[PDB]
């Protein structure tokens, strides 16, 4: 079981850890988080009490280095950092817990929510989507934009996701234009899966990441990736059928994960009605239509 | 973005345009089979392709052999017009290539826009116009040609004869939707009021009267007419 330490905690804040919240106080005495679990990516996110606006955070994995937060009254914002003095690390952090000032990640052991949100998400794949390859660790936040976007402006801070564009060369053979945009089997299996991608896992990956970003965050390029990777499958007539039944354990697991009262923003309601009731994959998503149905049937 | 009232002269500015129309590329008569069931029967169509402002009609016909074996052939249809559109883009020099091309029907957008990749500075455009392009089949040398047609054909006809000489593109225009307009509200009346008169002529070159401008005016008036008219039967005013 790993641990991420906090020097302090100097301002008003809700410090969120995977689907975990809680409030700490200004000056609290709060030395951070204990008991992360081993194995999986995590992310560690902040929302001010003064200023609710810039939700932000950072992916990492306790395998990869020591990490700690420190708030940072310059640039006023709790950063994550890595401290190389391994020993020094397991000292500091053994005291905090002496001390009992750290918090418990709570996880209920029969819980695989967080498991099933990050099965396929991958350090080494994020930091190439979040660029600022020094650290080990990558800050994200809401108003961060997405490569496709920046298309549509500084590249040093830009989600570097993988662009799908259904309305592009890439996506539309010369010589079957109605037939790639009816049935985008071409441009999901060929394009995409064996081409950039390489294999499913890491096309799972990029959209779990981006649904998470969303979801945490609330940032809207993310939402947009997450909706245009699930698209792309749902408007294909042909794709493997371990694809299609994983595809319908993740989303589930994301609806099921989304804050009831988010759906209204998190879900495009055409890319939605589209997959469950109008695609070649409407019949093939059972347990994310049942969830859907049952819990946001406005949207549908 | 949309054609509209408010930027209809753009029409008649000296960039090269197109108006699409594929409301004539699939046509069919529907008919009781021997066991009482209903089936269609394909008959030649056309895409109406028009430059607004110099008059061209770039009508390519299609022949039903298109649709031999295929399905969905409605949504076939708005492809085929999208390819037949982007060909014609293709053989045209890069100077003589349309700036924008307004489909109207916005059912036709994402089509020709799939069409057109290859062509990203060419604008695909809606319109929130009503035009009566669809009679354009009320047109006799215009119909005869595509029912005659036994194979794939591309003819170029003008649709403003030699109105040009004498009026702007804008009057043109005007004229030939208030013509089209009348002819699909009533096309036996419309066509009454073009033929009437023995004495005035269509050129074989043409496909309408040679009309004086005084007799253009009576003509327009009775369409007008016609128009108000058909207008009040149907709903009783
Ligand atoms: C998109 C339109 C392309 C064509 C080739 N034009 C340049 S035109 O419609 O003005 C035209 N001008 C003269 N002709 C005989 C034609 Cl036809």
């Amino acid at each position: 079981m790993n641990t991420v330490p906090f020097t302090s905690a100097p301002i008003e804040v809700t410090i969120g850890i995977d689907q975990y919240s809680f409030n700490v106080k200004e000056n609290q005495p709060f030395h951070g988080i204990k008991d992360i679990p081993i194995g999986h990516v995590h992310v560690i996110h902040f929302q001010h009490a003064d200023n609710s606006s810039m939700r932000y955070g950072y992916w990492f994995d306790c395998r990869m280095g020591n990490f700690y937060i420190q708030y940072d009254p310059k640039d006023g914002l709790y950063k994550m950092m890595e401290e190389r003095d391994g020993a020094k690390f397991e000292n500091i952090v053994h005291n905090f817990k002496e001390r009992q000032m750290m918090v418990s990640y709570p996880k209920i052991d029969e819980d695989d929510t967080w498991y099933n949100l990050t099965e396929f998400v991958q350090m080494d794949k994020i930091r190439k989507i979040v660029r600022k390859d020094e650290n080990q660790f990558s800050y994200v936040d809401s108003s961060m934009t997405t490569v496709q976007e920046n298309e549509l402006s500084d590249p040093a801070h830009s989600l570097n996701y993988t662009v799908i564009n259904f309305k592009s060369r890439e996506a539309i053979r010369p010589g079957h234009e109605m037939e790639d945009f009816l049935d985008k089997s071409y441009y999901l299996n060929t394009v995409m899966l064996q081409g950039i991608f390489k294999n499913s896992s890491n096309y799972f990956g990029e959209l779990q990441f981006a649904f998470l970003n969303a979801m945490f965050f609330g940032n809207y390029g993310s939402s947009l990736q997450w909706h245009a990777m699930i698209e792309l499958i749902c408007s294909s007539a042909t794709v493997p059928k371990h694809m299609l039944d994983k595809l319908d354990e993740i989303l589930y697991y994301q609806i099921k994960t989304l804050p009831e009262q988010y759906s209204d923003i998190l879900l495009n309601e055409r890319v939605w009605n589209i997959c469950l009731y109008s695609s070649f994959q409407k019949n093939s998503l059972h347990n994310t239509e049942k969830i859907m149905e049952n819990k946001y049937p406005e949207l549908l | 973005g949309a054609m509209n009232s408010s930027n209809y002269a753009e029409l008649f500015n000296n960039d090269i345009k197109l108006f699409v129309d594929d409301t004539n590329v699939y046509r069919v008569t529907v008919h009781k089979t021997f066991e009482g069931n209903v089936a269609t029967k394909a008959i030649n169509g056309c895409i109406f392709t028009l430059n607004p402002k110099t008059g061209h009609l770039f009508l390519k016909i299609i022949h039903t052999s298109v649709w031999a074996g295929q399905k969905r052939l409605s949504q076939l249809a708005k492809w085929k017009t999208a390819e037949e559109v982007s060909a014609l883009v293709r053989s045209l020099p890069k100077e003589e290539q349309p700036k924008q091309i307004i489909v109207t029907r916005k059912a036709m957008l994402d089509p020709l826009e799939v069409h057109m990749l290859d062509f990203p500075n060419i604008a695909i455009r809606p319109t929130e116009l009503r035009l009566p392009f669809s009679a354009a089949m009320s047109i006799d040398k215009l119909s005869d040609v595509v029912m005659k047609a036994t194979e794939p054909q591309m003819v170029l006809f003008n649709i403003y004869d030699d109105w040009l000489d004498r009026i702007s593109s804008y009057t043109a225009f005007s004229r030939l939707t208030l013509l089209l307009r009348a002819l699909k509200t009533n096309e036996e009346s419309a066509k009454m009021i073009l033929l009437s008169d023995p004495t005035i002529t269509i050129k074989s070159y043409h496909l309408w009267p040679s009309f004086t401008d005084e007799q253009w005016i009576t003509i327009e008036s009775q369409m007008r007419d016609l128009i108000l008219t058909e207008y009040g039967r149907k709903y009783n005013v």
